[PDB]
């Protein structure tokens, strides 16, 4: 048998791209206790508009899910962080975000794209519409939000602030434009895998070789060459007089390839005998 | 606005001969220079077709049973049916499907519909423009919405004989409605024109409902909602075996029912259409 060498994976033209310019570059994001459940479904969440950019500080995935995004109905959860809260957008990492604002697990998450919005979110005196929680009666569980400005009391007494043992849970992030890096705002989107998928890995038609392949639904080894088989417009691929697949319309460019077996066959050895020679000719 | 037909007259139930129609391309696979026995839902040959003629004020469009699949065929000049209502009870109790042609495009929704008890296509008859699809007023819990390409549709009282013979195949298959279409250019006046004809696939429709019945929607041809002369036809898809012959082009030229007579099952057996004189062992009983 002749061992194949080569890989022809072709997919169609990619279906509906997710609006990353209007979800992961949108104009209206909340704080971190109250992530915006941006429902995107039946889409291609490819990160391709954003992974090749210079906006983003983290690229932290748990935008490498440009490779490996294929999940359920994902709500493209979006939010605005403190500069010191940028690092805490991760599984675990028991700081301000995970304890009180939004806890993140280590299974159903995508990529952290944290991009600079100093001249979009912050002012010279402070954007005081964005708040973080630093105290709550109990830490959070994963993918839970808490929008309530709860009249906090650290020992269980009924609380009407600013009375005795009464704090406000929501502290302002303090988004300046004339501060250091640690108190700059990043608009961030993190995927919650609650259906979107990734882009299409597509490559060459290495014709007239024993290669592997994987078309849009058809695998195996073969030899690829164009054909004269007049497919109809509704036709995926072709079969022979018997029931094996022998021809396929290319899912991206509609070329009608032929699919032949890779190669094999028998071997004879022709010999005059050990008493006459020790060379042979194989067949 | 849901209104009904007013001058509703008695139905026809005319029997027809289904001679050589209802054959279609079941898969999306190309095969050629071959001969292929397979089993699916099909029209039995020479079977009975109930015909619904539209004579002067016969509004012969009740809720018609479906059960697995149906055949719509219609000798048309004015295309008096442009709509079907799929579902079980069709009303806004369960999810139902409307597929209609509003003379601009084919608009398709699968929702809980406030259906008219007699829905229709509001058309000025001697002017020939469809004004409204008086079918549903409100839609609820919508699951799929489709709009076809925009096209100009002849909706007037066409004179002469019927020039268009569409063939339709509708299949509820695992959440999916499959809609197939064939066509014969015709010039006919009477019962049901015989002839071999094929269909092709257009639609895979994830509507996702129960469809036990369907409702035929006539076009109201009124100058009070009225008629013009047409007829349309109802057949049944049944799970039997056909053997089908493909040319070099992969086009169906010829196929054969297995269930007609012992001649036909013999042809299904030896995989040929030409059988020598002799005696042939066939299936036991
Ligand atoms: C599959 O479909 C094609 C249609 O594209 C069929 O090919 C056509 O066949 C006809 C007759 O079989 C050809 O007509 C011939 O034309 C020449 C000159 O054009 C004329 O001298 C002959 O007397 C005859 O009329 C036609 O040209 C041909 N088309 C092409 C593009 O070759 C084909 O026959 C179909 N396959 C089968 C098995 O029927
Ligand atoms: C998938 O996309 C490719 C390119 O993005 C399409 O290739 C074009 O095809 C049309 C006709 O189908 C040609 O006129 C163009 O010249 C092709 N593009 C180039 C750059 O040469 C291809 O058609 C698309 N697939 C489908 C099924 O439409
Ligand atoms: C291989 O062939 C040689 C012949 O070239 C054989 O050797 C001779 O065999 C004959 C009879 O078979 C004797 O009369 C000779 O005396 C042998 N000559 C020698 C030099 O041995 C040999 O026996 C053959 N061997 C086999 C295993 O077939
Ligand atoms: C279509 O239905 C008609 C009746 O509605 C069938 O015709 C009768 O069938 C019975 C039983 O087979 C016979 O005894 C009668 O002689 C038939 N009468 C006529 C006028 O044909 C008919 O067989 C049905 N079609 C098919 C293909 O079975
Ligand atoms: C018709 O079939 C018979 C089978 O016995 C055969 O002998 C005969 O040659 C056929 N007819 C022609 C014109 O060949």
């Amino acid at each position: 048998r002749v061992v194949p060498s080569g890989d022809v994976v072709r997919f169609p033209n990619i279906t509906n791209l997710c609006p990353f310019g209007e979800v992961f570059n949108a104009t209206k994001f909340p704080s971190v206790y109250a992530w915006e459940r941006k429902k995107i479904s039946n889409c291609v969440a490819d990160y391709s508009v954003l992974y090749n950019s210079t906006f983003f500080s983290t690229f932290k995935c748990y935008a490498t899910k440009l490779n490996d995004l294929c999940f359920s109905n994902v709500y493209a959860d979006s939010f605005v962080v403190k500069g010191d809260d940028v690092r805490q957008i991760a599984p675990g990492q028991t700081g301000v975000i995970a304890d009180y604002n939004y806890k993140l697990p280590d299974d159903f998450m995508g990529c952290v794209l944290a991009w600079n919005t100093r001249n979009i979110d912050a002012t010279s005196t402070g954007n005081y519409n964005y708040k973080y929680r630093y105290l709550r009666h109990g830490k959070l569980r994963p993918f839970e939000r808490d929008i309530s400005n709860v009249p906090f009391s650290p020992d269980g007494k009924p609380c009407t602030p600013p009375a005795l043992n009464c704090y406000w849970p929501l502290n302002d992030y303090g988004f300046y434009t004339t501060t250091g890096i640690g108190y700059q705002p990043y608009r961030v989107v993190v995927l919650s895998f609650e259906t979107v998928c990734g882009p299409k890995l597509s490559t060459d038609l290495i014709k007239n070789q024993c290669v592997n392949f994987n078309f849009n639904g058809l695998t195996g080894t073969g030899v690829l060459t164009p054909s004269s088989k007049r497919f109809q417009p509704f036709q995926q691929f072709g079969r022979d007089v018997s029931d094996f697949t022998d021809s396929v319309r290319d899912p991206k460019t509609s070329e009608i390839l032929d699919i032949s077996p890779c190669a094999f066959g028998g071997v004879s050895v022709i010999t005059p005998g050990t008493n006459a020679s020790s060379e042979v000719a194989v067949l | 606005r849901c209104t009904t037909f007013d001058d509703v007259q008695a139905p026809n139930y005319t029997q027809h001969t289904s001679s050589m129609r209802g054959v279609y391309y079941p898969d999306e696979i190309f095969r050629s220079d071959t001969l292929y026995l397979t089993q699916d839902l099909f029209l039995p040959f020479y079977s009975n077709v109930t015909g619904f003629h539209t004579i002067n004020h016969t509004f012969g469009n009740p809720v018609i049973p479906f059960k697995d699949g149906i055949y719509f065929a219609a000798t048309e000049k004015s295309n008096v049916v442009r709509g079907w209502v799929f579902g079980s009870t069709m009303n806004n109790k369960s999810q139902s499907v409307i597929i209609i042609n509003n003379s601009t495009n084919v608009v398709i929704r699968a929702c809980n519909f406030e259906l008219c008890d007699n829905p229709f296509f509001a058309v000025s008859k001697p002017m020939g423009t469809q004004t409204h699809t008086m079918i549903f007023d409100n839609a609820f819990n919508c699951t799929f919405e489709y709009i076809s390409d925009a096209f100009s549709l002849d909706v007037s009282e066409k004179s002469g004989n019927f020039k268009h013979l569409r063939e339709f195949v509708f299949k509820n298959k695992d959440g999916f409605l499959y809609v197939y279409k064939g066509y014969q250019p015709i010039d006919v006046v009477r019962d049901l024109p015989s002839g071999f004809n094929t269909l092709k696939p257009i639609f895979k429709l994830p509507l996702g409902i129960n469809i036990t019945n369907f409702r035929a929607i006539l076009t109201a041809f009124s100058p009070i909602w009225g008629t013009s002369a047409a007829a349309y036809f109802v057949g049944y898809l049944k799970p039997t075996t056909f053997m089908l012959k493909y040319d070099e082009n992969g086009t169906i030229t010829d196929a054969v029912d297995c269930s007609q007579n012992p001649l036909a099952e013999l042809k299904c057996s030896v995989k040929s259409f030409e059988i020598d004189k002799g005696i042939y062992q066939t299936s036991n009983f």
